[PDB]
């Protein structure tokens, strides 16, 4: 079995060649519903649990590719709890000198996650909302001005000497300030994608490199359509939806691709639909920088909520500018439960888990911040994010070896 | 027609008015922060990691420098910026004068004092804002950098030479020299880090250390510094 | 020596505090410096544009965002704006933030249906309960009078919000222009929505830089 990162990674790495990886993550975070709730609806969630993960693989000094994903996990008072894993990017360079399957690497890295218990997301979890009423002596929080900081800090060190609260993280205060569930660890798992074919995603200007491959549209939706699929095989029950839409085209041809496909199931669509046939609103989540939520946006911005439906809504968001046919541009849906049971809780050898979004969003940065017109910036990358972990957090990007031959 | 050219050449000169007086009242601002300033920082010298702290707070700062740098900005106990335009009109309101202090790292990093000027210069129009320009001033590189150090490095338009050229350039040391008149030679966004420093870092440094303090680390930033409204 | 050097640490952060504060002092009193400057400024640079045409209506056109606030039906009616004017309420009181001002507009009338009037809304900020809180825009309704065709939407003319039309046609309403009016920032989503990020895009944008707007439209004409 694997049971660590570094075992998915590695089965799949070139035997005895030598890789680093980044795993960072968010801390979880208490967040409004997915998808926009209904109030005339029977139920609502009493909860939604954000973390992202983002992933970057060095060779040699060298970064070369990077995978960010979003792992919400909803809980109904009564109706059970899904969760839904959002692939948002994944990236290329082109300065990897060795080589390797950036397709079994990112199949291999959804596995893992797939891996992972729900109820690890579950432990502490930050609050959308902090309440200190439970607390006195005051706190020190975002809402503080600098001045009324400046003074809480030296009564703080007349009485005690110390600016600091020893019980802050103490585990009453931490009752208080922090959210915990559990919910069953097999749960309804759903995977959305949604393909647009772009130059760069995550190493801007790595377009000019020579030796990176970028894919038309087309190229893309298989490349991700064929991860999918193996996904479906390997970790998921049989009777599991699996949909795909391409914007556009004709349903022959698209019936006609899925028919190719190694799973037996794959259908036209998405796994949005609805036995209630309810609003589009209703039914399209709202994801980062994605595709479905601008234009939900849009039909905000001019009172059409109420307006469009579901059959509607794919039609009209074709219409939209980002969309220039032809391109193909793709969303794909996975529904279902995994063949085995989620058991998995991620280590520190697994993950980084910085202490705030601010850390997490700097750390991000090195990688995406930088330009890979020339292979400079991919060694910068990797000499960044090294020595800033190692400085600010004393870590170590992981190191590991291929075992596949 | 010509009533109307009237008015335009009119709303022409207005903009030209408000332009003076944004001028009148930076310079009205600049005037009354300095006391506040020379006040203030006596309270900063007080305490320790100050400089530190908020340069680890600010989050586009780290933007323009190598990550190993922060192990040198963390000897920084002092920061001073000293406007132009008080000494004279001949300087434009964004000019300034910015004085480093570090205090050092045992066997490589010298401690010592360094002060670096922007001033803004224009070439050949009426109608263009300028930008910021400077003059290298010495510093002493850590030793840690000697393989990078653009005075030590030999084979310097070798193709390997070349490369550590570049990464010396894009370190905080080589902001020291940058002076805008040589774009793509040196280092990188030289004035936006200048600017930084002017417009956010030593006006707001305190605000940044406040933002240190939070109880929770997890609020860090959280100060500042998606969802729907279906029915009405 | 622990006592006296934790306690250096509270001295300064002390002064820290009182700085922050002379500084916000400072802040208004420039603020104010600028506002009794560009007073004189405006009132020379409004009465050139009257001698203008269709000034504001262009401008407001050509604003980017300003649009999305309201209803196109509510075009036509804009298009009748010929006069607009901000005033700085903080002028004339140390009672009011900076931010507060009072706007002015002049509508030409239209026949038969739309009657040309004179309005002035006010804005001002305001904090509650906690002292450490930024403070939002409010405002007062003020009387306008609605163009007949808004008649079967009018808030007033409607006989019953709740029922289903009417809840569809009076929130109609509320998300016109003539719906911003009685906007007050007091009844989150019972108002016009985002009623005073628009008011702010009025004193922060559409007027004090009107002109490079019109001519922007110039040129794109």
């Amino acid at each position: 079995n694997s049971m660590s990162l570094n075992d998915f990674l590695s089965s799949v790495l070139p035997v005895s060649e030598q890789f680093e990886y980044l795993s960072l993550q968010s801390i979880p975070l208490e967040t409004h519903a997915v998808v926009t709730p209904n109030k005339d609806d029977k139920r609502v969630p009493k909860s939604t649990i954000k973390t992202q993960h983002f992933f970057s693989l060095f060779h040699q000094g060298k970064v070369f590719f990077s995978l960010e994903v979003y792992v919400y996990v909803t809980l109904w008072d009564e109706a059970d709890a899904e969760r839904l894993i959002f692939v948002s990017k994944a990236d290329t360079n082109g300065y990897c000198n060795t080589r390797v399957s950036v397709r079994d690497i990112t199949k291999i890295i959804l596995e893992f996650i797939l891996s992972i218990d729900p109820n690890y997301y579950l432990q502490k979890v930050k609050p959308a909302i902090r309440s200190y009423k439970k607390i006195s002596p005051e706190l020190i929080s975002a809402a503080s001005t600098p001045a009324r900081t400046l003074r809480i800090l030296a009564r703080r060190l007349k009485q005690s000497g110390s600016t600091v609260l020893k019980e802050i993280e103490s585990p009453r205060f931490q009752q208080d300030l922090y959210l915990s569930f559990t919910c069953p660890r097999e749960i309804l798992t759903k995977i959305c994608l949604f393909t647009r074919p772009a130059s760069q995603y995550l190493f801007p200007d790595s377009s000019k490199n020579s030796k990176k491959h970028i894919l038309n549209g087309e190229e893309l939706m298989k490349w991700w359509g064929f991860i999918l699929d193996r996904l479906l095989i390997e970790c998921f029950q049989n009777d599991t939806q699996a949909k795909l839409r391409i914007p556009g085209e004709d349903p022959a041809r698209v019936r006609s691709y899925l028919r190719g496909m190694k799973y037996p199931l794959w259908q036209v669509g998405d796994i949005f639909t609805s036995k209630e046939n309810s609003l589009a609103v209703y039914n399209i989540p709202l994801f980062p920088d994605d595709p479905k939520a601008r234009f939900i946006h849009q039909l905000a911005e001019e009172d059409r909520l109420l307006k469009v439906s579901l059959s509607s809504f794919w039609i009209e968001l074709q219409e939209r500018q980002e969309f220039k046919l032809s391109v193909t541009s793709s969303v794909m849906g996975i529904s279902g439960y995994s063949l085995a049971t989620p058991s998995l809780f991620p280590s520190s050898a697994d993950v980084i888990v910085p202490k705030s979004r601010k850390q997490f969003r700097a750390i991000k940065k090195y990688i995406t911040g930088e330009e890979y017109d020339t292979e400079e910036g991919a060694i910068e990358a990797f000499t960044n994010i090294r020595d800033f972990l190692l400085l600010r957090m004393a870590t170590n990007l992981q190191s590991l070896t291929g075992k596949r031959e | 027609e010509n009533e109307h050219a009237k008015a335009f050449l009119g709303l022409a000169k207005c903009e030209e008015e408000v332009d003076a007086i944004e001028r009148e009242v930076e310079l009205y601002r600049l005037n009354k922060m300095k006391p506040v300033y020379e006040k203030r920082d006596a309270y900063i010298d007080e305490i320790a990691e100050f400089w530190k702290i908020v340069l680890s707070q600010h989050v586009s700062f780290a933007n323009y420098i190598r990550a190993s740098d922060f192990k040198y900005i963390d000897t920084i106990d002092k920061i001073k910026v000293e406007w132009l335009a008080l000494e004279s009109e001949m300087y434009d309101t964004r000019d300034f004068s910015i004085t480093f202090h570090f205090h050092g790292i045992e066997g490589d990093f010298k401690e010592q004092q360094v002060t670096k000027v922007f001033q803004i210069k224009k070439g050949k129009d009426d109608q263009e804002d300028g930008i910021l320009t400077s003059e290298p001033v010495p510093i002493e590189w850590p030793q840690s950098y000697d393989s990078i150090n653009p005075d030590l490095i030999k084979d310097k338009r070798s193709p390997e030479g070349k490369k550590k050229y570049r990464q010396g350039m894009k370190t905080i040391f080589g902001w020291f020299r940058w002076t805008g008149l040589k774009p793509g030679k040196e280092f990188p966004h030289g004035d936006s880090l200048a600017s930084l420093f002017s417009e956010e870092i030593y006006p707001f440094c305190v605000k940044y250390y406040a933002e240190a303090q939070r109880d929770l680390e997890d609020e860090e930033g959280e100060s500042g510094l998606e969802v729907d409204l279906p029915l009405s």
